[PDB]
RNA sequence: UAGCUGGUUCUCCCCGAAAUGACUUUAGGGUCAGCCUCAGGCGCUGACUGGGGCCUGUAGAGCACUGAUAGGGCUAGGGGGCCCACCAGCCUACCAAACCCUGUCAAACUCCGAAGGGUCCCAGGUGGAGCCUGGGAGUGAGGGCGCGAGCGAUAACGUCCGCGUCCGAGCGCGGGAACAACCGAGACCGCCAGCUAAGGCCCCCAAGUCUGGGCUAAGUGGUAAAGGAUGUGGCGCCGCGAAGACAGCCAGGAGGUUGGCUUAGAAGCAGCCAUCCUUUAAAGAGUGCGUAAUAGCUCACUGGUCGAGUGGCGCCGCGCCGAAAAUGA
RNA sequence: AGAGCGCAAGGGUAGAAGGGGGCCUGACUGCGAGGCCUGCAAGCCGAGCAGGGGCGAAAGCCGGGCCUAGUGAACCGGUGGU
RNA sequence: UCCCCCGUGCCCAUAGCGGCGUGGAACCACCCGUUCCCAUUCCGAACACGGAAGUGAAACGCGCCAGCGCCGAUGGUACUGGGCGGGCGACCGCCUGGGAGAGUAGGUCGGUGCGGGGG
């Protein structure tokens, strides 16, 4: 994805914000400075480029870049974002969290059910090449009281994970129930 | 185990450090609060003979002399990991020898 | 439970904390106004949440009555209440996420949400997981 | 610097003790009063505390 | 309502701050336990007590792991 | 006798409090301190301010300690079931110690940590500043308001502290309809002179029926909430459209099917569980009504006609309902 | 260092204030610069000087106890001593 | 001025935990022995004396590695001296000066002072 970034600098982050300018900075192991985006464009931007996919940056300079999003300040009170963390790549590996698509339909989800994903997404070392639109898992041999760590996962190649390998993915949970009540308020 | 240090320095000055090893004793005059040596009366780097014992009561006097010859009298021992009774308290004694 | 005796009241301040993200389930109620949410209130959103999707998905519950809530009987002026006649209550500044749903439709999860809404003194709001995330 | 010249435009009555002893420190007695002082870091660090009662000028 | 209780107040911590001019004798800390180290210059009693051991000026220092330490660097 | 109540007589001039602390058979009284005043003495120090050093554990945040806490993971212990007894094995949509992940709470928790405040040094600061010794006091029921906490009910013109402030003693003046403490402002005296402050400039009433651009149709404004609605104007987003939509009107709207199961009956339509195809341009194992169970009506969807826009959602401004009281509005 | 530090809590603490051992009685007399705290009266800390001592080879340390509670003006009377 | 080692300070984890490697000429350590000084609530483990042989295994010394630990910006925000503005309030908004914690990027397996022995 692309987006057209700009150069900030004395201006008032709050007067910024007023116009709809969202604040930004990109910076990474050589580079650092203040910069800025139009608000409206970076949501179009980031409702599907979030942290996992990469994002290039067009300064008025024309100078592409290969940033990602580090975070996201929010401001409480009307869920809304502040200023934008922008880690620039290289071509060395760079820890990042990839998404991941449990396909498939466990036995728990049939016989009443629900699948918790306790991970939408995991984080990997990877060089900026290997930037893999999503893993898979398939979850279908899972059922209430069954649980996936990353002790297993479809890891393509290249691509090693940095988080532990006994870190839960996910896992089905049995459902809330009204029968439950009766039972539950008589303690 | 250093709480002898601890101890000494709190005091005047003038800290006769006594490190021994194996077949060695050694001996500073630490004038603190600047951490800089003023004498050091070596004895395997010296020169003298073995039989340790007799031999620490000589390095002893080898500070006395280079001691007094600078204006020090601060008997202040520090008798380090080592309990005051062997080849220190000769060293000692034999430093006290003047 | 445990801590000890009775606590108390302080001020609801600005949401400083008073703010949050999803992070459990897809859909969400979010605080808008300062409140003590009372035990009686927190369950009777819940259940009323359950009753209305029978077995249905998984229900969540970020915010927990930790405040003891005191209240003198009737009389005059001696003495700290014996308190703990509302018992517990959980402060909530505008802004904080309190119910997560999970395993239903949006028009399954926009229903009990809507409801547990009601069961509470103040205004709210219901969010999808937008994306933004840590 | 050039010489301050500071007014006395909003009355201190209701304002914190400090900020009576500021004015009376510059030496502005009564209203509307003129008063110009040769401008150096501890005279201007009370016509600072006192900006929201007096104009200040240049000169 | 067995509660309303309490005790005096002890009025300690630091008792003269660093480039104060001091005097033999007088005290420089009060305090609960050694919150501060003695060191140069400054004797320590039973309760804890830093005072000076000499006129000069008090000035405080911090040293990690080991604590901090009040000293009078004397002149006359 | 009265630590109580009342009463205390001419004039002008200068300054001007307190309603706090400690102790008190003390609590509406006293002693000392605090604050007022007069006299003599010292003389740039005083409030406030600039620069610098040191002391600090609040706001905020945090979970490293002390505890609290939702979900999941891993996993002793215990519980149920298979199986049994020599005790052993496995299962465990039961409860759960420790540990870990995610997510959090705390006046009496803190890995952290402001703003600020305190103090000393140097400098500005001659002010009804300051300091030393004395003579004389009064005060020791405060009150409201802002801010920070406790108590209370996140009640009270409530109560108790803290930093301010005003009334007290400025019920003198202007504004606020009227009104100690809210806004403006510190009244030595005189003036049929001027500029302003708060607030105001249609009439009572001084001063614009001023200028330019919007919004509001409720008398809102002229003082109320959860919550409810095709109020009205405004920005944004997604989708449908001249390859013919939205609305209305002409026609079909089905077959196996009467879905499996519950049930006296459950024929798309009490509930439970749910994921076929086909005549075809289209019709969902079904939106609502109608039934005892059905047939009947309709949408959904497709065809025609028409002929230009239409439908949903998020955001902001002002407004509508919610809205019942006792002498006349 | 989450233990211990007689006893509530807090601060402090193993570079000991904690556990053990040898000798020991400074749980001394005569004082006390300078302070903390403070309305008064009280309370608290204290270097050093003199006497005669205890432990240490010595530098040194000792005027009770890791510290903050364990308390009572004056009056009146008891006992000992100059 | 340079290098190795010994002793001792200074700051007080970027100096630490751990994994790999290297050093015995010198220095250091383990190491031989327990007659003498000295020592064990038992024991030469420790403390101590007298000391060749062997060794660098242990300990320590130096150097590498970033798994733990530790350090950690910039940007923005919470909060907030001071000054104001809106609402019944529980509250909220602007100007001015100060400005976190967490987290992101990164950093670190140290830097130095005096004496002494040694090329
Ligand atoms: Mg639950
Ligand atoms: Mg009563
Ligand atoms: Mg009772
Ligand atoms: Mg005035
Ligand atoms: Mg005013
Ligand atoms: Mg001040
Ligand atoms: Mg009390
Ligand atoms: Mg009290
Ligand atoms: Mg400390
Ligand atoms: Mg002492
Ligand atoms: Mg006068
Ligand atoms: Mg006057
Ligand atoms: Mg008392
Ligand atoms: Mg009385
Ligand atoms: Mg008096
Ligand atoms: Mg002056
Ligand atoms: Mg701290
Ligand atoms: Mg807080
Ligand atoms: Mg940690
Ligand atoms: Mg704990
Ligand atoms: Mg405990
Ligand atoms: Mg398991
Ligand atoms: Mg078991
Ligand atoms: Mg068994
Ligand atoms: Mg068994
Ligand atoms: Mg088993
Ligand atoms: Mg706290
Ligand atoms: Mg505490
Ligand atoms: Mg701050
Ligand atoms: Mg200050
Ligand atoms: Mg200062
Ligand atoms: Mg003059
Ligand atoms: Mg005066
Ligand atoms: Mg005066
Ligand atoms: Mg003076
Ligand atoms: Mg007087
Ligand atoms: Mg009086
Ligand atoms: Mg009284
Ligand atoms: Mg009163
Ligand atoms: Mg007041
Ligand atoms: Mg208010
Ligand atoms: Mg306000
Ligand atoms: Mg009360
Ligand atoms: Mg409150
Ligand atoms: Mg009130
Ligand atoms: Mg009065
Ligand atoms: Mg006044
Ligand atoms: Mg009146
Ligand atoms: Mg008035
Ligand atoms: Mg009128
Ligand atoms: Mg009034
Ligand atoms: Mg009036
Ligand atoms: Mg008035
Ligand atoms: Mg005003
Ligand atoms: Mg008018
Ligand atoms: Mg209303
Ligand atoms: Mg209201
Ligand atoms: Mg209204
Ligand atoms: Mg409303
Ligand atoms: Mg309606
Ligand atoms: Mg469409
Ligand atoms: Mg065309
Ligand atoms: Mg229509
Ligand atoms: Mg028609
Ligand atoms: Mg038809
Ligand atoms: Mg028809
Ligand atoms: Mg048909
Ligand atoms: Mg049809
Ligand atoms: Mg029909
Ligand atoms: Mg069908
Ligand atoms: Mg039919
Ligand atoms: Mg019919
Ligand atoms: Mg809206
Ligand atoms: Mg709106
Ligand atoms: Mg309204
Ligand atoms: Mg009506
Ligand atoms: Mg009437
Ligand atoms: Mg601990
Ligand atoms: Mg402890
Ligand atoms: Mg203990
Ligand atoms: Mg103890
Ligand atoms: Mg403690
Ligand atoms: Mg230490
Ligand atoms: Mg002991
Ligand atoms: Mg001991
Ligand atoms: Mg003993
Ligand atoms: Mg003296
Ligand atoms: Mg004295
Ligand atoms: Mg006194
Ligand atoms: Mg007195
Ligand atoms: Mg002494
Ligand atoms: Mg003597
Ligand atoms: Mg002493
Ligand atoms: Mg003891
Ligand atoms: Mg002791
Ligand atoms: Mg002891
Ligand atoms: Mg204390
Ligand atoms: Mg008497
Ligand atoms: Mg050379
Ligand atoms: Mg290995
Ligand atoms: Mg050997
Ligand atoms: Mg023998
Ligand atoms: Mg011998
Ligand atoms: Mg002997
Ligand atoms: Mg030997
Ligand atoms: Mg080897
Ligand atoms: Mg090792
Ligand atoms: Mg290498
Ligand atoms: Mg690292
Ligand atoms: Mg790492
Ligand atoms: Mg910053
Ligand atoms: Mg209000
Ligand atoms: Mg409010
Ligand atoms: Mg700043
Ligand atoms: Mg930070
Ligand atoms: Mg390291
Ligand atoms: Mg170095």
């Amino acid at each position: 994805y692309r987006l057209k970034a700009y150069y900030r600098e004395g201006e008032k982050p709050s007067a910024l914000r007023r116009a709809g300018k969202l604040p930004g900075v990109m910076y990474n192991r050589h580079l650092n400075r203040k910069v800025y985006v139009d608000l409206v464009e970076f949501d179009k931007v980031f409702r599907q480029a979030s942290i996992h996919h990469v994002i290039v940056l067009e300064l008025p300079d024309g100078q592409s870049l290969p940033t990602l999003v580090r975070q996201v300040n929010l401001d409480k009170r009307r869920r809304r974002p502040e200023h934008v963390d922008f880690f620039v790549l290289s071509d060395e590996p760079v820890e990042m969290y990839v998404p991941l698509r449990f396909v498939g339909t466990p036995a728990g989800v049939r016989a009443g059910g629900v699948l918790q994903e306790i991970h939408r997404d995991i984080l990997v070392k990877v060089s900026p090449r290997n930037i893999p639109e999503f893993i898979e898992v398939d979850v279908s041999g899972l059922e209430i009281g069954d649980s996936l760590h990353a002790s297993d996962l479809k890891l393509p190649p290249g691509v090693e994970l940095a988080v532990s390998p006994e870190e839960t993915i996910a896992a089905v949970v049995p459902p809330e129930d009204v029968e439950k009540l009766a039972e539950e308020a008589a303690a | 185990k250093f709480r002898v240090r601890n101890r000494i320095k709190r005091t005047g000055r003038l800290r006769l450090s006594v490190f021994r090893s194996l077949k060695h004793i050694y001996a500073q005059i630490i004038d603190d609060e600047k951490g800089v040596t003023l004498v050091s009366a070596s004895s395997l780097a010296l020169k003298l003979k073995g039989n340790k014992t007799e031999v620490a009561r000589q390095v002893g006097r080898a500070l006395a002399e280079k001691a007094l010859a600078l204006g020090i009298k601060q008997v202040a021992f520090d008798r380090g990991p080592y309990k005051y009774h062997g080849r220190v308290k000769a060293l000692a004694e034999g430093a006290r020898e003047g | 439970r445990m801590k000890y005796r009775k606590q108390q009241r302080g001020r609801l301040k600005g949401a400083t904390k008073g703010g949050d993200y999803v992070a459990f389930g897809d859909f969400g109620l979010v605080a808008l106004e300062p409140a003590w949410i009372t035990a009686q209130q927190i369950e009777a959103a819940r259940v009323a949440m359950v009753r209305h999707f029978r077995r249905g998905g998984k229900i969540f519950i970020r915010i927990f009555p930790d405040k003891p809530y005191t209240k003198k009987p009737l009389e005059v002026r001696m003495g700290k209440g014996k308190g703990n006649v509302e018992g517990y209550v959980a402060v909530v500044k505008p802004g904080r996420v309190m119910f997560e749903v999970a395993g239903v439709t949006e028009e399954q999860a926009m229903e009990a949400l809507r409801i547990a809404g009601h069961k509470l003194p103040i205004k709210t709001k219901i969010v999808r997981r937008d994306a933004y995330d840590e | 610097m050039p010489r301050l010249k500071v007014k006395l435009v909003k009355s201190p009555i209701g304002y914190p003790k400090d900020q009576k002893a500021a004015l009376k420190a510059l030496g502005l007695r009564r209203l509307q009063q003129e008063r110009v002082l040769e401008d150096t870091p501890a005279i201007r660090g009370n016509v600072e505390k006192v900006a929201h009662l007096v104009r200040v000028e240049v000169v | 309502t067995k509660n309303g209780r309490d005790s005096q107040a002890k009025r300690l911590g630091v008792k003269r701050y660093e480039g104060q001019v001091v005097r033999a004798g007088n005290i420089l800390v009060r305090q609960r336990g050694t919150r501060f180290k003695p060191g140069k210059n400054v004797g320590m009693g039973r309760d804890f007590t830093l005072f000076a051991l000499v006129d000069g000026v008090v000035e405080f220092q911090d040293r990690g792991r080991l604590g901090r330490y009040v000293h009078v660097r004397p002149l006359a």
